[PDB]
């Protein structure tokens, strides 16, 4: 028996907010990427950095623990740039028109070759979880849910209720009538559609970079591109 | 042996 | 408008009336088959179910109202998606095999086997869930109109409005088979976790067939060349 | 293209 199931509503979201890993900083250096070499080279530094973060927050996500060593290493590989996808889409919510990776590393769309597709892809993700004001809370739930979700292929499933269960319980606190629920539950969930086709399509394009070799790769960031190959 | 092995065991 | 007008029930009435015919490969158990004729059964099939796709597509409640362009890249979008959930839809009585056409049922073996894999899965997520016909057809207009969404800004907030309704319809239908509002929200959530899912086998499925343009073996219908072609 | 006046007629 999953300790997951047996926490409230309150529980979950609390559990998830104090698992939040930190925003971190990109490099010092003012100087504007508007090249492949220097751009690409700061988000897989970040993305490095970042993954470290993330292992220890699933760890963290109820549920995640009661899977064998295996799952969750699938788990991770599957959902890892869908993870880091929503949190950038999160924080560049209150920045319309720009992707904030870090909060010294502020992009706009004038900055790759083919990259612009994916960029414009998470702005009006961004932009759309801005229209829907998407509050924290509701945040931290998606993100569990693409962790748990995406590589699914019983347990799992009975987390994946209980997610449900916290969203629902969000936004009745709020005020939300019952039609109004429901209706915000299938607009947050249809995004995670596109936050997978948004990963699928960076997962190709950083395969390039790795077969174009001129951006360095860590072996972590390798290892996770090769198990999507 | 993966490195996320080795990170998700510590 | 029209489609936000509608009942719950009508919605899904015009939706089930709406439903394309299920067609028939070219397979042949007395013709020997090669790696490429096989794949070549698949691609035939998905050639001429577009045509009654497109004209499914033109009867879902709220898809006219679009301009053409718009209605020409939802469909570029969806295509794949909505060829794949029909597909393991018809195969949930099927356990461990897909039913690409009532003269074609294959398992793994025989059966590339990764995608087989998810199909299968999905088939079998949808088996244990009772899915039923009228949450079928609700779900594939779904992702017709969301596969492509985010890809005026008039014409998103209609599209936006429909898939509202939508859901609506599938509430109305879970309500309706006896289920506690706790277990239509799980079921809702539930099912439309699957369509992440099918987006993923989607996309996987576009570049096994980008593939198979570029070793120039396996048929590809112009249609089909062109669909390739807005994708990438 | 194809896809276009498939729909439009
Ligand atoms: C507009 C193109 C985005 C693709 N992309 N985004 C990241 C990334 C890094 C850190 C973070 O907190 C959030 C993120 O979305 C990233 C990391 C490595 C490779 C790629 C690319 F898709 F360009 F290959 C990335
Ligand atoms: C074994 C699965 C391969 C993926 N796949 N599936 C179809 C397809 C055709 C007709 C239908 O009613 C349902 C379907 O899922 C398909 C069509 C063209 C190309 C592919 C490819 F393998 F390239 F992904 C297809």
């Amino acid at each position: 028996n999953s300790l997951a199931l047996s926490l409230t509503a309150d529980q979950m979201v609390s559990a998830l907010l104090d698992a939040e890993p930190p925003i971190l900083y990109s490099e010092y250096d003012p100087t504007r990427p508007f090249s492949e070499a220097s751009m690409m080279g700061l988000l897989t530094n970040l993305a490095d950095r970042e993954l470290v973060h993330m292992i220890n927050w699933a760890k963290r996500v109820p549920g995640f623990v009661d899977l064998t060593l295996h799952d969750q290493v699938h788990l991770l590989e599957c959902a890892w740039l869908e993870i880091l996808m929503i949190g950038l889409v999160w924080r560049s919510m209150e920045h319309p028109g720009k992707l904030l990776f870090a909060p010294n590393l502020l992009l706009d769309r004038n900055q790759v070759e083919g990259m612009v597709e994916i960029f414009d892809m998470l702005l009006a993700t961004s932009s759309r979880f801005r229209m829907m004001n998407l509050q924290g809370e509701e945040f931290v739930c998606l993100k569990s849910i693409i962790l748990l979700n995406s590589g699914v292929y019983d347990h799992i499933h009975r987390v994946l209720d209980k997610i449900t269960d916290t969203l629902i319980h969000l936004m009745a606190k709020a005020g939300l009538t019952l039609q109004q629920q429901h209706q915000r539950l299938a607009q947050l969930l249809l995004i995670l559609s596109h936050i997978r086709h948004m990963s699928n399509k960076g997962m190709e394009h950083l395969y390039s970079m790795k077969c174009k070799n001129v951006v360095p790769l860590s072996d972590l960031l390798l290892e996770m591109l090769d198990a999507h190959r | 042996h993966k490195i996320l092995h080795r990170l998700l065991q510590d």
